[PDB]
């Protein structure tokens, strides 16, 4: 079964139909105004009206801003792209900072486009070039068509084909008892190998045999294929399927990202609009979640001023835990949240708040019953108390090690005497710093 | 045109043995399937 | 219903500058309101750009944050039309890993001068009635053939050359296809199968949408207009078969000798009447990002007869020029600031702040009461204009959730309590001073 | 006798992490002494590693120099053993000249998760005795030997071609996989090492195979999740496994691999083995790299991290800011901290005893006593370094057991930091730069 992580319980925002928050629902507890706010943002993303609008979740360490951002992705579900990033990802060795941001802005926009596939396949039982009764004038013989007899686990039938197929059927080393396929939209033929039926005809042969096709000789299906605009950017900027020196040299060489030009972005925008107009393809504008924003550089922020104002951009969600820090890439310029004031003017802030002693107790129970652990009430009333003296993360951190110690001492549930033993093994940030300060001459 | 395969796949020569032929013996010319059957063929011929 | 790739964004409502024929700004038109002084000046530099006579003219737009600096630049970019190159850059975007700063600016300049080439060629366009290809029984490979083409009015037969036959056979054209042949280029192109003959067919080699037969004269002329920047002409000429670098962006530090050679050849095409040169504009937003090395390049780069018109915008007081110790106006050194004309912008009043909100709700498809506009306008002066603009969608959504059909004042008071302004956020950050990081 | 490529070093005598079945630490076992409280904690996290139920866990080991932090991690790595990945790096190794600090950390994570797969095989492996062919399509036969049997195959057409391309001859030892068909020479039989007397630039002699000629079986392969990412980076990417030359794997590839591995564990085709990543000297990761760990420790598949550090309250690299351990607070509360304690005289004797048993040295009880004082007036690590030198002086003296005088000779020749830095002050103006 799947492993457990620091957000595995977050299943949604947990709202009424009226859009008011519930005290505890879909794995979340508390933060009601911030959850109500994210409710509005989910409707904004589902509306498909808007571009470039952005929100900053602001609040101290361990208050739920990452959890809430993840919850929005649950409300939207799998069909619309949600792209996570951290501020520290922009500093690549291959490519400039502003290109990393621009790629991510194009990852968070999807196409869904749908098309038929048709193919013929089977073991070839016969190749029967068919002559006309008389040749054309002056000629010795004339062939009107080839018959190919294909068989599969479901049956057998003849296909009748244009004489020009015959050249291809000797470029490929096709012989009777091979299995082949023909792409019905293109007319090309490809060999797969000798059928598995014949695997016994020598003690050794230097070919891998392939099993007989199952289902009909002629196959059809409709499939829906989904791609980001960033995938179209890259596939056009470095082509594939080389039969030329430029391609093959380019494919033996070490691949590296490159600064994709604004012309290519332009041309891709022009053609996907033609397909959207013709009803061939559906756009799904998505979300970019830039976490840990306070790690971006002032050059990056000053690029975002242009990026967020573009008519194309996705919805952007930002997060930060900083107070009045200096902006990276400047010497002295302090600002709220570690962000420039003139970017912070372009975002709606959502504010996130510390938990009360009752709320922590309620979350620790939700962790235990998802991490697969049983706890007695007299132990939980100790662990929520430790949480109040220390931090939510540390009081949640003790659950699994307490369970392990309980199991080694032969019990099926955490008890008081377990948690007050684990607390003696592992310090926290607050208590460790005290130990350093009493001993500062020895580090 | 496709000539048909023979009916049964070739089996081991050792009389009680159901396994298919893997190889043939270098000396006696019998069809074989394992080191076990090779020792038995070599002892009984 | 259907959603295209371009949507509602921050400046989608602007559609020009709203000047009259005597170049005076109307109070509210083409989605711009107020700001009469700077809109007049923008009219004059736009007129200068359209004339095209004089190279290297530079303009700087200045003023407080949130007073339509970028809006006026977008305004003129709309008015100037699509047919004339207008390039936007934020000042951050020249700090490449692939090429030096002076190269990046040289590319941004040369990308903003267009060469416009009209091209005409003669095409044959018809439905394929038959194809004959004859191949030697051994021989040298000198294949020969005949092809026949039809329209609703005419049909005829073509005896086929040996260079041309490889194209038909490469692209596997067959009877029933409708095709367009460019005689000069020797390139085939296909429209699709005609509706009629696909009934009389083998097991399938193709399965695609049909198209109608062409009409009237079998031979016709085609015309295309290409606009090609000087930059892409430099890239094409930097190496044999270099075309992918126009999309890939892989071409680093182009040889000066190539550009000198192109500058000459472009002038010859002008005098020959083969191509039209068309000066455009480079807009560098947030220009105070440039290093003094970049400024020093601009000083002398701006003096060439191939230079485009340059526009810059900034929101900076007396500040230290990036990459140095020295304070200066706009954070630009005086060497450069002496070489240009400054246009300046003014803070808004009630009267025009309300009018901006009114023209914004028309674009986002919202109705509000006059009472709601009155409250929102106050918010938009207690706090910045962008924040007030940002409440309009949030108000519409909260309205729609409760099954309303017009935004009321309590919707706005609701939203205003839910999403913070910076000033309120920064205030709450004082009372939790120990709980946030690195104060 | 012969000196192998691995030989006696620092953390060499620790052969596990000495614990009873109740995870009570013994006073002295598996080559460790003292440090009881940290050794219990180490036991509990080792049990957590072995279960592998929960992802993204982290522990930090802290405490003064020469108190066993890397000893406990190097002990724990052996208690855990092979068959479970354990990747160790120094903090300073992530500063690559060909990929970002993010990628160096990303690969160090993806390198500590293993996938186990079953594979169903048959292979033939033997010395070739004779190849015979005739022209009526071609027809042929081929004979294989192994020490237990000699046997013949009635090979088909494409095999006849392939054997000519690969130029097999009698006395060559070869393998084939029948399912795939591909031939592969291993060398020539020692029994044939004389049918030439000037051999080509590379030919290699091997013993003739034994047992069954066509062995058929399951095999189980364990492969690190990182290699699946690298093989999918480019058209012949596997070369980069050895070359190191792989440049910022595109994000959509790692996502695709995670999807596929998740599918295989639901199908039961594969299973995921969580391992460990150890970063020693973590105090010199940079502020951008710390902010990446804040989201690396949150995936559905991440290792456990163990990190060790020696620093007090000190400035975080890449900033002005002071903090505990030189680590940001937004990471220190995702961690869980184990603290060492300085050693007593009692422990200092025992650990020196274990080093003399490992380095194969005898000492007088007086000599252990004198050495223990030196190792308590000055660092433990200095006393550990005196014993080899004391032995080498003893051998030159034609002794056998190290005496007090052998300690005092070495103590006169080799200085510690505190004696050295004092002598540097008595002549300071003769040295360069302050
Ligand atoms: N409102 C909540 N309801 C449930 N669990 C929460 C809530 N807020 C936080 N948590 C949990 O507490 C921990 C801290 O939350 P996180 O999102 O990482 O905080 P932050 O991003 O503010 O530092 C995580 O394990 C998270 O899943
Ligand atoms: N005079 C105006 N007429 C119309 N819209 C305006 C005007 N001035 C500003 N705006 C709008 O108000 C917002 C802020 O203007 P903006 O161009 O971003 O300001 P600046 O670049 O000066 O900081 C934008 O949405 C813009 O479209
Ligand atoms: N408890 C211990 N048992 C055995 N050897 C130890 C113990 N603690 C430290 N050592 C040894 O002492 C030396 C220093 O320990 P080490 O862990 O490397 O120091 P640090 O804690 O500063 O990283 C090494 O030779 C190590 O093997
Ligand atoms: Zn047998």
């Amino acid at each position: 079964t799947q492993r457990i992580a620091s957000h595995s319980h977050v299943k949604g925002l947990g709202l009424d139909e009226s859009g008011l928050a519930k005290q505890a629902a879909s794995g979340l507890v508390g933060q009601e105004n911030a959850r109500e706010a994210c409710g509005v943002i989910v409707e904004l993303i589902k509306s498909k009206k808007m571009a470039g609008r952005a929100v900053l979740l602001a609040g101290p360490p361990g208050t739920g801003k990452t959890a809430l951002a993840l919850a929005i992705a649950q409300e939207l579900g799998s069909k619309v792209p949600f792209c996570p990033m951290v501020g520290s990802e922009v500093y690549s060795t291959e490519i400039k900072k502003t290109e990393v941001l621009m790629e991510n802005f194009r990852r968070a926009i999807g196409l869904r486009i749908k098309e038929t596939k048709e193919v013929y396949e089977g073991e070839v039982t016969e190749l029967t070039p068919c002559e006309t009764e008389n040749p054309m004038g002056g000629y010795g013989k004339t062939i009107s068509h080839v018959i190919i007899g294909l068989k599969t686990a479901k049956g057998t039938k003849q296909l009748k084909l244009d004489p020009s197929i015959f050249e291809s059927l000797q470029k490929e080393r096709v012989e009777a008892g091979d299995v082949i396929y023909i792409e019905a939209n293109s007319g090309a033929v490809k060999r797969q190998g000798r059928c598995d039926t014949y695997a016994t005809e020598f003690d050794l042969e230097a070919e891998e045999y392939v099993p007989l096709p199952k289902g009909d000789v002629h196959k059809k299906k409709e499939i829906i294929q989904d791609v980001t605009l960033h995938d179209l950017d890259v596939a056009n900027a470095r082509p594939q399927g080389g039969q030329d020196i430029l391609s093959m040299m380019g494919q033996l060489m070490k691949p590296k990202k490159t600064e994709i030009t604004d012309k290519l972005r332009g041309e891709i925008n022009k053609v996907v609009n033609k397909y959207i107009d013709q009803g061939i393809a559906e756009l799904v504008p998505g979300v970019l979640f830039v976490d840990e924003v306070h790690m971006l550089d002032i050059e990056c922020f000053t690029y975002l001023h242009r990026a967020l104002e573009s008519s194309i951009a996705p919805i952007v969600i930002f997060a930060s835990n900083r107070g009045n820090c200096v902006i990276r890439g400047t010497e002295d310029i302090t600002s709220p949240h570690g962000i420039p004031l003139d970017l912070l003017d372009r975002v709606m802030i959502i504010r996130t708040m510390l938990y009360t002693p009752q709320e922590m107790k309620q979350i620790i129970k939700i962790r235990a019953q998802t991490e697969g652990i049983n706890i007695s009430e007299e132990a939980l009333n100790h662990l929520g108390e430790i949480g109040t003296k220390t931090t939510l993360r540390y009081s949640v951190q003790l659950l699994t090690p307490a369970n392990l110690l309980a199991k080694i001492n032969g019990k099926d549930s955490i008890e008081k005497e377990h948690v007050e033993e684990i607390s003696e093994l592992f310090y926290d940030a607050k208590s460790s710093a005290k130990i350093l300060a009493d001993q500062q001459d020895k580090y | 045109q496709r000539p048909s395969p023979s009916g049964p796949p070739p089996r081991c020569s050792v009389p009680g043995c159901p396994h298919p032929r893997r190889y043939a013996c270098s000396r006696t010319g019998q069809a074989l399937c394992s080191l076990q059957c090779y020792r038995i063929n070599l002892q009984m011929r | 219903d259907v959603t295209r790739i371009e949507r509602i964004g921050a400046h989608s409502h602007i559609r020009g500058l709203g000047l009259d024929d005597a170049l005076e700004p109307r109070q509210a038109s083409q989605g711009m309101v107020g700001q009469l002084a700077a809109r007049r000046a923008a009219g004059v530099v736009l007129e200068m750009i359209r004339e095209g006579k004089i190279a290297g003219r530079a303009v700087l737009i200045a003023g407080q944050p949130g007073t339509g600096k970028t809006a006026i630049a977008m305004g003129m970019a709309q008015a100037l039309g699509p047919d004339t190159p207008f390039t936007a850059i934020a000042g951050s975007e020249i700090f490449s890993l692939e090429m030096s700063k002076t190269e990046a600016l040289t590319q941004a300049f040369r990308r903003s001068i267009g060469v416009r080439i009209k091209e005409e060629t003669e095409i044959i366009e018809g439905e394929v009635v038959e194809i004959q290809i004859d191949r030697p029984a051994t021989g040298t490979g000198s294949k020969v053939g005949k092809l026949t083409l039809k329209t609703t009015e005419m049909e005829t037969i073509y005896d086929l050359g040996t260079k041309m036959i490889e194209s038909l056979t490469k692209d596997k054209v067959q009877a029933g296809d409708v095709i367009t042949i460019d005689k000069a280029t020797g390139k085939i192109s296909k429209l699709g199968r005609s509706f009629t003959r696909a009934r009389d067919y083998d097991a399938m080699g193709s399965q695609t949408k049909f198209v109608q037969c062409p009409d009237g004269e079998l031979q016709k002329r085609k015309e295309v207009v290409h606009t090609v920047s000087l930059h892409e002409i430099d890239v094409i000429n930097s190496r044999t078969q270099g075309f992918l670098a126009l999309f890939s962006g892989d071409t680093g530090e182009i040889k000066s000798e190539v550009r000198e050679q192109i500058n000459a050849k472009v002038a010859e095409w002008r005098e020959e009447g083969k191509a039209e040169i068309i000066p455009g504009v480079l807009f560098i937003d947030e220009v105070h990002m440039l290093d003094i090395e970049s400024f020093s390049f601009l000083n002398r780069a701006l003096e060439s007869d191939m230079a485009p018109v340059l526009i810059m915008a900034t929101n900076r007081g007396i500040t230290r020029i990036r990459g140095t110790s020295y304070q200066s106006p706009h954070g630009i050194p005086i060497d450069l600031l002496d070489r240009l004309l400054i246009v300046s912008t003014t803070p808004y009043s009630e009267k025009d702040t309300k009018q901006i909100l009114r023209i914004r709700c028309e674009e986002e498809d919202v109705e509000m009461s006059e009472d709601a506009y009155t409250v929102l306008t106050r918010i938009g002066l207690e706090t910045s204009l962008r924040y007030a603009i940002q409440l309009i969608t949030a108000a519409s959504l909260v309205c729609r959730k409760r099954k309303g059909t017009e935004v009321q004042v309590d919707d706005i008071k609701r939203v205003y309590s839910l999403f913070l302004d910076e000033s309120r956020s920064t205030q709450y950050m004082k009372e939790y001073q120990d709980a946030f990081l690195f104060n």
